Order: structure tokens, then sequence, then C-alpha cells
């Protein structure tokens, strides 16, 4: 350590040099990535949610991009000749309503004039006048085709005078007498209005407004956020409007300011832990600086662009880690004082090294290896993190000992009383009660085991919508209501599968930004003419006609072809199927522009796609349609087996074709499914990654093995129970949680490790004795670290977001409970079962 | 299916990098960017100067329109601007934006016209008025 000793000494010596120079390097890279790189912003989150690099990535990618490559440009074109030479609808905004006393059908009057009130309250707004669009060229605020309006309208009165008492009656009469007089459509219009839940006892009301649906009405979103419109009987229960990703940004903006809060919390806790709030400044600004530093690593250095906001969470992540070495250190300081400066520093630092190093290392190891995912924002997240972590690491290591030295070169009682009593009562509660906690813990451990695995498996979601807010939100109120109604349906859009040959299938998109996909190629083992291949075409077409999921006019083009062929003359006349290639493509596009300009004109996709190689023609490639016995759903295994057997037979026929013709592939909307498989696979994968990582480390330092065993088991059951805690609050699966999981390892590890180390480091080799040493000399800083972490987490909670509050949950649970775990369970284990006298060391 | 007044496609900031994007500077006869601007002598259209991408979308729209309207044709109400009428910022200043209407100038028609606009392959649209519609295209 000689030069290392000189190095410790230089720390002992000449602070301000580094102090200032590193300040300099900081602000340098800071403002570099500040100014050169622009400030990434989020129009919306629904980004990088693909899985490129997948086989399906190849598929979807060539598919989509070819399609954006079809005919709007390029010689790829539809018809081979085209080469040669006031009733409403959803598009107006709308409210969902109800009556909340007597809880009856809204078919009655009381709620009707309750409405009249609500209406005159509603359109009363001038900001509304702003977007009112008073149509009719009259400056007349175009009228609401509303219900009391409907009523006074087929009345000859003004709305709210509709005199329900019998009006209502005769109307309901019309409605049952209604089913498809026919006054204009009001029947069918207000059919669109509400749901199947009347044939009576409509639960809800509903508003349209002759107004625009956009992001443009934000001010009025606010202006009705001000007013409840629920006066006595009612509730504006679900307002459906396109202003979402906007509030999204604005509320992130809210919450960051709200977050500096828990920051200052931990700051004060520390200062008072020393009464030196100089070091609190040191710490907080070191924090924000390592942040900007790793930024410049991100945007400027590897020069990256797409900064998915979710990475924000690193913040409320890192906040819990940076505070631990703190109390780890001060304690050694005070003690060694209780037992010139250069050597004292050098020792206490030889004694902190392993702790701080190993901790940060496992953490950022998890975050980094996040990068092996199949996903965009994931790699974003892990990479960003790993950097931020390793920063704070070096930050303390070097920036900080100067903090100490200088705080010196400068140069309540209740609390020491309290902490004395603390260690004391704890030590006793241990020494007296031996297996109580032990058996209790083992019980609950296997408990959460059966909890998670056997019965209530982590079953996935199928309604995706990727909800955002509190599951209770008017926007999210509307989340459930739709298909109850009419204007809701895709009868269902049956799975319409498609197959292709004549293009290649890859995605050379830049795997980071979601706006890089590349350029599509062309599969050219694919002769568009050769008979044996033609004849496999036609036996192929034959083959699907035989299926039940074969579900049944450009389809199987060959038919329109040979019609035009056998269609006699007055070259392309009176002809059969197997024939020339050149005469073939010579008569074909003629018959094709024919079927085109015919009144058939099927707006369609399957079939050919052309090029100028008349001017010379050809087809580049071409495709086939089929419908499915099945239609839309977000379920998993149905679609799974569907595709599986389908593609199976796809091969069963493919290999049969002349390899001329095995240049193709098969489509559907599995991407959803693509996720709901690949997600879990890749998740488990990375989990095992960080697992084996922390494994290697434990085996590295605390060489005797019983140690890491017991720790592993502690923390594994912590995993189990924290997960089944999420279960007790009952989640569907998304990536976010796979992520936080992965981190759990490098999170919990450190407590157990500090313990196993101090004891392995103690000069004693007995259970109780070396144990008590480690007690006195390890206990608290651990508590303070988990404490800051819980501060940050638990303070995100009474907030607006799934992400943030979700995350506070994750934090608090994992940290605190893994604590209790290794904080008494393993404590018992080696209260009684430590390796004494050179036992099981390496 | 027919567009509606104040609609924005996509429902974003027209400058959203994939919809139309942020402006990249005005074009005047001195700026070398005018070297690449193109006027539409397309006589099935009524004026001309605009962008090569505006050109693409214009000409893929032109005849789908006539398929939408016989007797009425692609009328360019405003193509390229150099006399400072479209505010301190406009793609008309670089011949990319287009204020648009039919050769017959009929209000409630445009909703469907704008529709086929996208059907031609345009990048951004809006029934931004009864007097006219607006369309725009990404940076080439
Ligand atoms: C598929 O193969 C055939 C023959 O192997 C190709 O065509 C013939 O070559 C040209 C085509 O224009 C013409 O002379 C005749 O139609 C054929 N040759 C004769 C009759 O001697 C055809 O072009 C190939 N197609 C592709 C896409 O590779
Ligand atoms: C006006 O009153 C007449 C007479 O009852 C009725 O037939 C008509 O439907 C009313 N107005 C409307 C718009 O229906």
């Amino acid at each position: 350590s000689e030069r290392m000793n000189w190095y410790y000494h230089v720390l002992a010596r000449r602070p301000y040099l580094v102090v200032v120079s590193i300040a300099v390097y900081c602000v340098a890279c800071i403002i570099v990535a500040l100014v050169l790189n622009k400030l990434p912003d989020f129009s919306d989150p629904t980004l990088g949610f693909e899985t490129r690099g997948t086989k399906i990535g190849e598929r979807l990618t060539a598919w989509y991009n070819l399609l954006q490559e079809t005919d709007h440009h390029g010689a790829l074109f539809s018809n081979p000749s085209d080469l040669w030479e006031s009733s409403p609808r959803k598009e107006y905004s709308h409210f969902v309503v109800q009556r909340i006393n007597a809880t009856d059908s809204l078919f009655d009057l009381n709620g009707l004039l309750a409405m009249c009130q609500l209406q005159d309250q509603i359109t009363e707004v001038p900001s509304y006048r702003a977007f009112c669009e008073p149509e009719m060229l009259t400056t007349e605020c175009c009228r609401p085709w509303s219900l009391p309006n409907y009523a006074a309208m087929l009345a000859n009165k003004s709305s709210c005078f509709d005199l329900t008492t019998e009006d209502v009656t005769s109307l309901h009469t019309l409605l049952l007498g209604c089913y498809e007089k026919r006054l204009n459509i009001v029947f069918n219009v207000l059919n669109f209005l509400t749901d199947f839940s009347f044939i009576v006892y409509l639960k809800y009301a509903m508003i349209f407004i002759p107004v625009a649906q956009s992001n443009r009405l934000l001010p009025l979103f606010h202006e009705w956020e001000d007013v409840e419109l629920i006066n006595e009987l009612v509730e504006v229960v679900a307002m459906d409007l396109g202003l979402e990703n906007e509030l999204f940004n604005e509320l992130l903006l809210t919450d960051v300011w709200l977050v500096s809060l828990g920051g200052t919390f931990v700051m004060a806790s520390v200062w008072l832990y020393t009464g030196s709030a100089f070091i609190t400044l040191m710490s907080c600004v070191a924090i924000c600086f390592s942040l900007g530093l790793a930024y410049f690593f991100y945007a400027i250095v590897l020069e990256f662009e797409f900064f998915p906001y979710m990475n924000l969470l690193a913040v409320v992540v890192i906040i819990g880690i940076g505070a631990d070495d703190v109390f780890l250190f001060l304690k050694i300081w005070h003690c060694v004082l209780t037992e010139s400066l250069e050597n004292i520093m050098a020792l206490t630092m030889r004694h902190a090294a392993a702790s701080m190093f190993v901790t940060s290392l496992t953490t950022a190891g998890a975050f980094y290896a996040s990068y092996s995912s199949s996903i965009t924002a994931i790699k974003c997240f892990g990479i960003f993190a790993g950097t931020v972590v390793v920063t704070n690491y070096l930050l303390m290591i070097t920036w900080l000992p100067a903090s100490v030295s200088i705080m010196e070169r400068l140069f309540k009682k209740s609390i020491n009383r309290f902490c004395q009593m603390f260690e004391e009562c704890i030590t006793k509660s241990i020494m007296n009660y031996a297996y109580l906690w032990l058996l209790i813990f083992g019980a609950l451990g296997a408990s959460s085991a059966v909890i998670v695995f056997w019965y209530p498996g982590l079953q996935l979601p199928e309604k995706s919508h990727f909800q955002l807010f509190v599951s209770k939100h008017p926007f999210e109120v509307y989340s459930s209501l739709k298909q109850q109604f009419w204007f809701e349906k895709p009868y269902n859009f049956k799975m319409h599968m498609h197959f292709v040959w004549g293009v290649q299938a890859v995605d050379d998109g830049d795997y980071t930004n979601p706006n890089s996909y590349g350029h599509l190629h062309y599969d050219n083992n694919f002769n568009v003419s050769s008979r044996p291949a033609q004849l496999w075409i036609l036996d192929f077409c034959q083959s699907v006609r035989q299926q039940p999921f074969y579900k049944e006019l450009p389809n199987c083009f060959i038919e329109n072809l040979i019609d035009y062929m056998k269609r006699r003359c007055i070259p392309c006349c009176d002809a059969q199927f197997p024939f020339e290639p050149h005469i073939f493509e010579y008569c074909l596009p003629q018959s094709i522009s024919n079927m085109y300009d015919t009144t058939f004109f099927r707006p369609g996709v399957a079939g050919p796609k052309f090029a100028e190689a008349f001017t010379p023609l050809l087809v580049k490639a071409l495709v086939i349609e089929f419908e499915s016995n099945v239609a839309y759903s977000t379920i998993y295994a149905n679609i799974r087996q569907f595709y599986e057997s389908v593609e199976h037979w796809f091969q069963m026929q493919l290999k049969t074709a002349p390899p001329e013709l095995q240049g193709g592939w098969f489509t559907s909307d599995l991407k959803f499914y693509n996720v709901q498989d690949t997600l879990s696979h890749d998740t488990f994968v990375a989990i095992c990654l960080a697992m084996a990582a922390s494994l290697a480390v434990l085996l590295c330092f605390t060489v005797n093995i019983l140690i890491s065993i017991y720790a592993v088991l502690t923390v594994s059951l912590s995993i189990f129970n924290t997960v089944a805690v999420l279960i007790l609050l009952g989640w569907q699966l998304n990536i976010l949680e796979s992520i936080a999981v992965s981190t759990a390892i490098g999170l919990a590890v450190d407590f157990s490790l500090h313990y196993g180390i101090h004891y392995r480091m103690s000069p004693v080799k007995e259970r109780l004795a070396a144990t008590q040493f480690v007690l006195s000399r390890i206990i608290g800083p651990t508590v303070m670290a988990a404490t800051t972490t819980g501060l940050a987490g638990g303070i995100m909670m009474a907030s607006n977001i799934l992400p943030y509050i979700q995350i506070g949950v994750f934090l608090v649970v994992v940290m605190i409970v893994s604590w209790f775990y290794a904080t008494f369970f393993l404590m018992s284990l080696l209260r009684v079962a430590g390796p004494q006298h050179g036992f099981l060391e390496l | 299916y027919p567009l509606v007044l104040k609609q924005t496609i996509p429902n974003l900031s027209e400058y959203t990098n994939s919809a139309s994007g942020p402006l990249e500077g005005v074009i005047r006869r001195d700026s070398p960017k005018f070297k690449d601007l193109v006027p539409n002598y397309n006589r099935d259209i009524l004026f001309r100067l605009m962008s090569k991408r505006c050109k693409e979308k214009l000409n893929v729209l032109a005849y789908s329109v006539m398929n939408e309207w016989p007797g009425i044709r692609l009328l360019v109400t405003e193509s390229w601007d150099e006399d400072y009428h479209h505010g301190q910022e406009s793609l008309h200043y670089e011949g990319r934006a287009v204020t648009i209407a039919t050769s017959d100038r009929d209000q409630s028609k445009y909703g469907m016209l704008a529709r086929l606009a996208v059907e031609a392959g345009f990048d951004w649209v809006s029934y931004v008025s009864r007097r006219h519609i607006y369309c725009s295209v990404k940076s080439d």
C-alpha cells in the first residue's frame, strides 16, 4: 500500500487542490451535456415498448416499414397501370354521469331538473365559450344534442320544461316500441348515448358537447377540475378527453419539487447525527453533482438521446444508498478517537473499504445487467443507474475524507442516553429469547413461499391500456365502461392472418432510440414465375381450404388470373394454370389492372406488389390473406396455441414448396403476446444474473460458507414475502416491477454482508462473543441507511402516480423487512451456529 | 372518417418529431435553401413553390381528391410565404406548410378532404378553420 500510503497521506495533506479541481471537472461536463445536448422531453411514455431484435421484431419491422414503403413512393405500387403513365360521434368530448340518493333509474324527473341545473352550470363557462365553436355563423353556441334538449325538442318547449310526468312515459314507450315512427334518428342517436343496461335502470348519464377533442382544452380541463358539477344528486363520474400525456409531464414537474423535500429530510437527520451541517451541504451537493456527471456520461459521452423518464426513479432510488457510508464512517471516527492524523485516517479507511465498495458494487451490478433485457427503456434505466451509482461511490471515497479533515481543522445528552438504552434493551431482548424469533420467521418464510408459487400465481393482465394514475381516476373510471355500450366494437374482428415471401426479414434499427429501424431488404430466392413453384402455390391455396381455423376479391390471386386466362380471346385468353414466366408476367398485370378497375376494387392487401423492373414489369413480392375462427382478445395461451400450431403447419407445407418459395413468413398481433412471454423470460434471466453476481461477491470476501448460505436464505425469503406483499395488494405484471425486483438483491445484500464481515473481521471466534463485538460495532448506521431509504420511499406515496408511489412501496417494504429478517433471524442462526476456531474457512 | 374543426392528427404538437417536426428556418431567394424548393406546375392543381416532401404528398393527394370530387380539383390557397403573413414562424416560409381548400371552396366538404389527405400519405393535418384546412410534412 506504499503509494497507497502516500496517497492516504496526500489526503492527509493537500485538500483544496482536489476540492476545486474536481468542482471544475464537474461544472465542465455538466454544462457540456447541458448545452450541446438538448433537454429530452416526453410527449408520451408509450415509447420503446417494442421488442426489436426479436424474431417477431424482424417480422413486425419488415412488415410495418415495407408497408410505409408500399406505394406512396417507390416503384412498389398497387395497380400495374398506376405505374404506367348535425349528428355527433365520439370525436366530440363527453362526460359520464350518475345520480349520487334514492339510487333509481335516471328515467325520472328529479334527476332531470338536477340536470337542467348541471347543464346551465356546465356550458356557463366562458373559457368554454372559448372553444364553444358557436356554429351557425350566428355567434350562437352550437346547441347540446342533450337529453332535456332532446325532450323540449320533441316537445315544442325549452329544455327542462320537458314535463317528464308523462313525457318520460310515452318516450320509454317509444323505446321498447323502438328496436332496429322514426323521428329523425333521436332514437338511434341516444342508442349510441348509453348501454345495454336499459332493457331499464340506466346507471349513468352522459354528455356530448359540440366541441373539439384535443390537447387544446387543457385550460378548460383545469376549469372543470375546479368545479365538481355534482351538486346534490349526481356525479360527473368519467370524463373522456385527450389531454393525458400533458398532465403527465406537468405532474412529474410537480413531484420533483415535492421530492427535494425528503432530500432535505435526510439532510437534517445527518447533520444532527453529527450536528455538523457543513457535511450535509457537502453530501447533498455531491449528490446532485454525481447526478449531472452521469448525465454527461449519458447524453454527451456515448452521446445518447432518448431519456425515458422512468429513469427518473434512479433519483428516489439513489437517495437511499448515498447515506449509508456516512454513519458507517462517523462511528469509526468517534471510536478510534476513543482509542498524526494521517495514519488514523488510513486505518479507519482500511476498515470501511469493503463495506462501501461491495455495497455499491452489487447495486450497480444489478442496474447495469438490466441491460441484457429485450427492451429499450430497460437498458436505458440500468445503464443510467450503474453510472449514477458508481459516481456516488467515488464521490464519497475521495471528496469526503477532506470533509472530515477540514471539519476538524476548524478545531441532546438525551440522545446518547437513548442510543445507549437502545443497544442495551436490544442486546437483552436477544440474549434472553433464543428460538422465538427463529421459528416465527421460518414459519412466515415457507408461508409466503406457498403464498406465491402454488395457488395464486402471478397471473398477467389482458386489458392492457397500461393504466397510469390511481386506479381511481375519472379518466380511469372511463377505463372500464366502454364495451358496455354500442360505439365500442371491432362481430368481433376475427384474427386476420397474413403471409409473405419475397422480402427479407430483419430490423437493423438502432436498438436504443425508438425512432431507428433501418431499411428493409428483399428475399430473392423467390422466382415469381416458375411452374413447380406456381403449382405449389395452388396446392397451398388448396391446403388452407381444408382447415376449420381456415375461416371464410384478391384472395388466392391465381383464381382471378386463370379466369382472365381461360376467358377466351376478343394471348391472355382461354388458358390454363402452369405456363410461361414472361408471357405470364406479360399478361398478368393486365388482368390485374383489370380486376383493379373493375367494380370489385376490393380495398385489400394480400396479393402482389409491383415494380418497373410497356415498360418492363414485375412483382417484388406478394402475400396472402386468411381470416381466423378466432377474434380479438388479450388472453395469452389461446393466441399462443393458435399461432403455434398454425406456424407448425406453415412449416409442414413450406418445406414442401420448391425452396424457390420458402422465403416467407407469418403475421399476427402477438406483439402484445410477444411481451407477455418475452417479458417474463428475460426477467427471470436478469434476476438470475444479479443473483449469481452477489453470490460471487459473498464467496469472495466472507470466505467461510455457512455465512453466505444463511444470508442467501434470509434474503430469499425476504424476496418471497415482499413479492407476496405486492400480491396482498395484488398486482398485474409489468416491466417496472421486474426491474425493482432485480434490484432487490443489491439492495438487501448489504445489511447481511456488513454483519457477516464484521464478525469474520472480529478478533473473536465464538458465537456470543464475536457476535456482541459486531453488535456494538455495526448496529446503527445500517438502521440509518434503511431509514433514509424508507424516508424517500414512503414520502412518494400520498401522490398521484402509479410509478412513484408504487416505488415508495417497493422501497419501504423491501428495505425494512429484509432488515428485520437478517436483523434477528440470522442473528439467531449464528447466535448459536457460528464457525468457531478456523471452522469452514477457505 | 371526415375530419372535424380543430382536429389535430396526430393529437400532439404538430412539431412532434414524427408528425411534422420543428421548423428548420425560413427560405428566401438569397438563402441557399431556396436552391431546393420546388414549385408545383401541376396543372391539375391551382396556384406553387413548396417542399419536395410537400411535393410528394401533394401529388399523391391530387387525384385521390378528384376521385373524391368530380368537377372540383386540388386548389392551393396558400403554398409558400415570403411576405411575413404566417406569424414569426411558419413552414410556409420554407414551402412545407399548405393552407388548403378545394377548387369549389365549400366549408363542410373539407372534413373529408383532409381525410384523404392522410390517405395520400401526409404527415400532419387539421381542419383548423372553415375557411381552410392546414396540412404539413416532416423535414425531408
Ligand atoms: C423464373 O424462371 C423463368 C425460367 O427459368 C424465367 O423466365 C424465362 O425467361 C424469360 C423471362 O422473361 C423468357 O424468355 C421466358 O418467359 C422464359 N424462358 C424461356 C421460355 O426460355 C423467369 O423470368 C424467372 N422469374 C424470376 C422472378 O426469376
Ligand atoms: C312540436 O310539437 C308537435 C306537436 O306535438 C310534434 O309533432 C313535434 O314533434 C314537436 N317538435 C319536434 C321537433 O318534434
